[PDB]
């Protein structure tokens, strides 16, 4: 007791630190892994990419949603959509399985978010920027679409649909 | 006096919590991508 | 002029008190809506009888604005100040500067009801976050504004303290809870500045008339800069208390000076550069940078387990004092009859399942797996709503006694506990619930009730929610009658009340002097502080000034 103590701590203290160091780095290692694979398709574009919120939606790739499915490569869509104070457009939004769809997401108002129930696709939707994130639907159906960021009043209301096409 | 078990079994289950939630989410973030 | 004369010997009591009743009204008043929330993650619209109750609540959104701003800014705000001030004061039994103190608490109150204003009006439901472009009333942001400035006072304030007591100690080791407050304080400040930034620079302008708009990717990487410490900023005071006078109201002696002091070292090294963590799913900002916060966000959850066991370790050896003895012996010695130990106890529990949530939250790519979702109120309940708050709770079956005299009626001290283990498995039950919902792709902000048919899958967690929401509906309830009975009290025999603060003793190495010796150079450290901050949101910061781009507020309520 009383400062015999106090050796046994400090050394348990460093084997702590240690094992707590070890298993961070683990984790680091294992983060790092899904950031060199597919799945790391849902991480925004990092690149700015200024819009207009006011004429986004009069101008542009968003300004016509029958326009906003836009193939891209031998395997690849760019989906233009737009997330706006309370639904989102289009809707719905009809993707290929199998495909590398490229969401490219903005808004004409406020922050909305665009979760697509039952992937990792989950972006922060900003006025003012397009938002660019990859996925690739794998398995067909229907995918819906929750704003998972309060953007007003309608809030608890604003979903959408994806359909991935068998 | 001794050994301090009681803390260490403290970092223990703390330890396990840990995996069991970093493990599990992982998997999902797998499931779903 | 007193009859409790108190306050010309020890007025810095005076302050303290006010300070933390202010806190405990806010709290009283945010937590009224949480049980709302409660139920409403329950499936279960009980904003019809509150909406009737109290009148003027418009919206679900007004409601979680209230509890958000009150709750979170404004409680855990008045609490941090009158602990990180009224103890490094009495641990060096010196009188904080009381000009500036009563600034201070001042600065607080109206700033605070210069905002609570548009608030109860419905005038500026944009959140505690007000994330541009949704725009609030101008008198919110100045409000907020104040209120937080009313800190700056107070880091000033303790570093007075700090100045004048190394005038009277020449070749002297900063004391232990005063060397706490130091290196917070200017954790503190490094962080305030980015909310800071973002007030004067935008939210201030544009929403007095000044401007048209915020780019709303700097308006919130501005944000999130403090946004992140200041849960920090909420959690060290109730460290302080844990570390420092809890192992005494346990039985025992904390067991490592140099420990504490490293971990907080820690808290104002990786507390402030680390906010892309919050931001992991923004666009405009480069995945190595968000990598890179990822790396140092696990680093910061290093000194908060190094804490686990020093702590646990301490309440180990005391438990043994106590004539503890099986491998859980230690555990049962404790004296769970006490609510300023029960109390931060079983908010140190939930603090197990609380922090694995954040190092998952943590790792980038995994937080695209429940950012937004009921997970993260999850997470974040566990951490505030029970850790600090409790410690909170609990502080007061001393600080009032040491601050007004009153003492602790034996059944007022048998409610304490009932209202602790009330809290404490509500939030426990609500964890769960949210937690759960949270990875059913449930998410939050959200007036889930008034979709009820939306969660198929949700039905159960709903269940533990709702139940909660009863649960600590009651939970806090007998609270206020407590805290109103320990107040509205005429019976103050304050020989318990001159009575100094039950700081707990050190258990002191060989190795104590030459390191906690390296962890003194206050003013280096807090240099290699702004040097992290300037390197981590410093090429990011660069880039979205040589490309604003603001954009027209709007008001959705
Ligand atoms: C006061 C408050 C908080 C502290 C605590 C806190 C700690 C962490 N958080 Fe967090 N958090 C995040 C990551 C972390 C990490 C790594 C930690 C670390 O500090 C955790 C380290 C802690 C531990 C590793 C626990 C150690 C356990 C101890 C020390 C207890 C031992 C027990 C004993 C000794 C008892 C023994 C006794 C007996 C009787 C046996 C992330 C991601 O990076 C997000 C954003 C996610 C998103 O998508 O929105 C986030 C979101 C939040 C926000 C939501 C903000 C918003 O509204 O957007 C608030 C509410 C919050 C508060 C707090 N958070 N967090
Ligand atoms: C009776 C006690 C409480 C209950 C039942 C409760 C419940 C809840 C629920 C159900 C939500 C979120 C629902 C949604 O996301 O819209 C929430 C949000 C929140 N709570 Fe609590 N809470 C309580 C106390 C506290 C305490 C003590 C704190 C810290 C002081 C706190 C801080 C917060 C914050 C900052 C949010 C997020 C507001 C936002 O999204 O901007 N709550 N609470
Ligand atoms: Cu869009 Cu909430
Ligand atoms: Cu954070």
């Amino acid at each position: 007791d009383q400062h015999k103590a106090h050796k046994a701590i400090l050394a348990y203290e460093k084997g702590w630190l240690a094992f707590s160091l070890a298993m961070l780095f683990v984790f680091i290692a294992l983060i790092a892994y899904t950031l060199a694979t597919h799945t790391a398709g849902v991480i925004p574009a990092g690149k700015l990419e200024r819009v207009d919120p006011t004429t986004v939606r009069q101008e542009g790739p968003w300004a016509d949603p029958a326009q906003a499915v836009v193939q891209t490569g031998p395997n690849q869509y760019t989906v233009y959509v737009l997330a706006f104070a309370f639904g989102y457009q289009p809707n719905p939004i009809e993707v290929p399985q199998g495909a590398e769809i490229v969401f490219k997401i903005t808004s004409p108002d406020v922050i909305h978010g665009f979760h697509v129930e039952g992937t990792n696709i989950n972006v922060e939707v900003l006025p003012g920027e397009v938002s660019t994130v990859r996925y690739t639907f794998k398995r067909p159906g229907e995918y819906r679409i929750i704003c998972n960021q309060y953007c007003g009043l309608g809030h608890q209301n604003m979903f959408g649909t994806i359909v991935v096409k068998e | 006096e001794e050994k301090p078990k009681g803390a260490l079994a403290v970092i223990l289950v703390l330890t396990l919590t840990i995996l069991v939630f970093w493990l599990g989410v992982y998997a999902v973030f797998f499931a779903r991508g | 002029s007193e009859i409790s004369r108190v306050y010309e010997a020890y007025p810095e009591k005076k302050a303290t008190l006010y300070f933390l009743v202010l806190g405990f009204l806010a709290l009283i008043v945010g937590s009224l809506f949480g049980p709302f929330q409660a139920l409403n993650y329950g499936n279960v619209d009980a904003y019809p009888l509150l909406k009737r109750l109290l009148p003027f609540v418009q919206s679900y959104y007004q409601g979680l604005t209230l509890h958000g701003v009150l709750n979170a800014i404004v409680f855990t705000q008045l609490f941090a100040q009158a602990i990180m001030v009224y103890l490094p004061a009495r641990e060096l039994n010196m009188r904080p500067n009381m000009g500036l103190m009563w600034l201070s608490w001042w600065m607080a109150f109206i700033g605070l009801v210069v905002a609570a204003l548009p608030l109860l009006a419905n005038e500026a439901t944009v959140l505690y976050t007000f994330y541009p472009p949704l725009k609030g009333h101008w008198a919110f942001y100045l409000g907020a504004s104040v209120f937080v400035l009313s800190t700056w006072v107070s880091i000033y304030i303790v570093l007075d303290l700090w100045r004048r007591w190394k005038a009277a100690n020449p070749g002297k080791v900063t004391p232990l809870v005063t060397y706490m407050a130091v290196v917070f304080w200017l954790m503190w400040f490094l962080a305030s500045l980015g909310l800071v930034l973002e007030a004067v620079l935008f939210l201030l302008p544009w929403s007095f008339g000044l401007v048209e708009g915020v780019d709303p990717l700097v308006a919130r990487t501005l944000f999130w800069w403090t946004g992140h410490p200041i849960v920090y900023f909420w959690l060290l005071p109730a460290y302080a208390i844990i570390y420092t006078i809890l192992p005494k109201q346990a039985g025992g002696r904390l067991v490592s000076d140099p420990m504490a002091r490293l971990a907080f070292l820690l808290f104002l090294l990786l507390s402030t550069p680390v906010g892309f963590h919050h931001q992991f799913a923004d666009p405009g900002i480069d995945p190595t940078w968000k990598m890179i916060h990822s790396v140092l966000t696990l680093f910061v959850a290093v000194p908060s387990l190094m804490t686990a066991f020093t702590v646990a370790a301490s309440l180990e050896f005391a438990g043994r004092l106590r004539g503890g003895r099986g491998l859980f012996g230690w555990i049962r010695a404790l004296p769970w009859d006490n609510p300023a130990f029960v109390a931060p106890v079983l908010g140190l529990l939930g603090f197990i399942p609380g922090g694995a949530g954040g190092i998952v939250n943590a790792s980038f790519t995994l937080d695209y797996v429940v950012h937004n979702t009921a997970w993260v109120p999850g997470h974040f309940h566990l951490q505030v709503a029970s850790l600090v708050t409790l410690t909170a709770m609990g502080s007061l079956y001393w600080l009032l006694p040491n601050l007004t005299g009153k003492p602790i009626s034996d059944a007022q001290r048998r409610l304490g506990l009932a209202v602790v283990w009330l809290w404490f498995l509500g939030m426990m039950i609500m964890a769960v619930g949210l937690h759960w919902a949270g990875l059913l792709n449930v998410p939050r902000r959200a007036y889930i009730a008034q979709v009820p048919d939306a969660y198929p899958h949700a039905a159960v967690p709903m269940v533990f929610n709702v139940l909660a929401g009863i649960v600590l509906l009651v939970a806090l309830l007998l609270f206020i009658y407590g805290l109103f009975s320990v107040l509205l009290s005429r019976e103050r025999k304050p020989e318990l009340a001159e009575a100094p603060l039950p700081f707990a003793e050190v258990i002191s190495g060989p190795e104590d002097r030459r390191l906690v010796l390296a962890m003194d150079r206050i003013g280096f450290w807090f240099a290699v502080a702004a040097i992290l901050v300037v390197l981590a949101y410093g090429p990011t910061l660069v880039q979205l000034f040589g490309h604003l781009n603001p954009v027209p507020g709007w008001r959705l309520w």
